[PDB]
């Protein structure tokens, strides 16, 4: 036997799933949701991390001159400063007055610690979702791990379950996010071979290991002062530190629809985001036979408090006539009002107590016990209570049904202005038909 | 607000529209008594309509 339903990506939500063949009696599927997982594909582009610059001692001639010739190297940038006199602590260190020179050269290279701090830049594509669902009926209550595409099928107690797709595809992530640590966030980045110095990405890397750099930092020689052996140079800050200071306000603190973001992997969790559709095959052996099931006649419904409230504030009791003890299976027919229990045990004395809860003035619903079905109508009174900790237990509904009170009053004025609209017509085509016969 | 305002609307329009058409029922029914020369209208049509 197949069967179609949707349920709501809420998470703890508890959905009664109703299923009815000829020949058996009905039976009641719960099914929840513990978790889930949204997880997009990333492809690495660079990475960044804190810079340090390597000077070597600078090389000086006496009575001599020297050039110094490119090499391949990040930001390698050499002088030769002609006319140097320098002092040591002993004295001067060449005779040559204003004859000799001095050869000073400095490169960037990547920090020892790229390996431990670094920064990613990915690019975030398609985005599948995985979820832990338990399912509950009969005497079977166990959790499984799916995958919401449509493609997974998982056996529990010899019934087949297929999820997904999902309706709706939406994904927190934008095109272009960076990683670091804990946080993840959606900001641009200036593209492989281009960055700019003294902000993000301006030392690039294709990866950790990667023996290629990229770095433009705006180093600068200085010819050096007077009397004095020492490198001078002038470097724009490190852009990663920069961007360490007021990088922004996080995904973690912004993402919409209540979702936790964790990162290794990046994922999002718990996403509050439409509806899955599941399908299902149950075999022959979860039914029960309508001969050995108990018949229920003259079914009727009363409510006794009602309190629209996120808890199960409301109390309905129903009494009926059978014939043998036994268990049955209960349902509400309207997402009005759902119910608390699934199964119920009726005996000969014929009276049953269920919780439900609403969110509407004037509910109004069809229950089901067993295969006997009646008609539950209440009025309920708002609560008092302000603020609540726990999530709702409720579909979110508010239109009352026609036999309310507001409605009622409404039926009634316009009922009224109705037969007045009425009588003033009747007595016009009266008088007009008259008229025309003369 | 909206709700009330357009029921609001709704109902005054309903009243006025059926009554327009009944005092245009009553001015066709005794139109053509003002148009004879001499004559009266009957007492029971003079009560159950005001005839001048
Ligand atoms: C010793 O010092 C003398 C100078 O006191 C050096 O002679 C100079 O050599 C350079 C290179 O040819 C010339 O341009 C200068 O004109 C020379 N100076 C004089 C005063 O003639 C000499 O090279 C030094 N030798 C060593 C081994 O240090
Ligand atoms: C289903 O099993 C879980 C895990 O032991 C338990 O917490 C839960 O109460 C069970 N539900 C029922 C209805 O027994």
């Amino acid at each position: 036997y197949e069967h179609s339903t949707v349920m709501p990506n809420v998470v703890g939500f508890p959905y009664k799933a109703h299923i009815e063949r000829p020949g058996y009696s009905p039976l009641t599927l719960q099914m929840q949701v513990v978790e889930t997982s949204l997880e997009p594909t990333l492809n690495l582009e660079y990475i960044t991390c804190e810079y340090k610059t390597v000077v070597p001692s600078p090389y000086v001639k006496c009575c001599g001159a020297s050039e110094c010739s490119t090499k391949e190297k990040p930001d390698y940038q050499c002088k030769v400063y002609t006319g140097v006199y320098p002092f040591m602590w002993g004295g001067a260190y060449c005779f040559c007055d204003s004859e000799n020179t001095q050869l000073s050269e400095a490169y960037v290279d990547r920090s020892d610690v790229c390996r431990h701090d670094h920064a990613s830049a990915y690019k975030a594509h398609t985005a599948s979702l995985k979820a832990k669902v338990r399912v509950m009926y009969g005497n079977v209550n166990q959790t499984v791990d799916v995958y919401v595409n449509g493609d997974h099928a998982v056996t529990i107690g010899g019934t087949q379950f297929i999820f997904g797709p999902l309706s709706s595809a939406w994904t927190p992530f934008d095109n272009k996010i960076v990683v670091y640590k804990d946080e993840v966030f959606n900001q641009d980045f200036p593209p492989y071979g281009s960055g700019q110095p003294g902000r993000f990405g301006d030392i690039q890397s294709r990866t950790v290991e990667s023996n290629d750099l990229y770095a433009n930092t705006a180093l600068k020689l200085a010819r050096p002062s007077p009397g004095m052996v020492h490198v001078p140079y002038t470097q724009t800050p490190s852009g990663f530190k920069y961007w360490l200071k007021e990088k922004g306000t996080a995904l973690n603190t912004k993402a919409p629809f209540g979702c936790q973001i964790k990162t290794n992997p990046v994922r999002a969790m718990n996403c509050a985001v439409g509806n899955i559709p599941v399908s299902m095959n149950l075999p022959d052996s979860a039914f029960t036979r309508i001969v050995e099931a108990p018949t229920i006649i003259d079914l009727t419904c009363t409510v006794a408090t009602c309190t629209h409230s996120s808890d199960f504030g409301g109390v309905l009791t129903l009494t009926y006539k059978t014939d043998k003890n036994g268990d049955c299976s209960v349902h509400s027919h309207s997402n009005v009002a759902t119910l608390q229990e699934a199964t119920a045990k009726v005996k000969t004395a014929g009276k049953v107590t269920l919780h439900f809860s609403t969110a509407s003035a004037s509910p109004s619903f069809v229950v089901s016990l067993c295969s006997a079905r009646a008609t539950c109508s209440a009025s309920c009174e708002p609560p008092k209570d302000h603020i609540v900790p726990y999530a709702a237990s409720h579909s979110n509904v508010v239109f009352p049904d026609m036999s309310g009170t507001a409605l009622s009053w409404v039926q009634k004025i316009s009922g009224g202005l109705g037969a007045f609209a009425i009588g003033a017509i009747l007595v016009l085509v009266v008088v007009t038909c008259i008229g025309l016969r003369r | 607000v909206s709700a009330v305002v357009g029921m609001s609307l709704l109902a005054l329009i309903s009243i006025f529209a059926s009554c327009y058409m009944l005092v245009a029922a009553r001015s066709k029914c005794l139109t053509p008594y003002a148009l004879t020369p001499g004559a009266a209208v009957p007492w029971t049509l003079g009560i159950l309509c005001c005839a001048p």
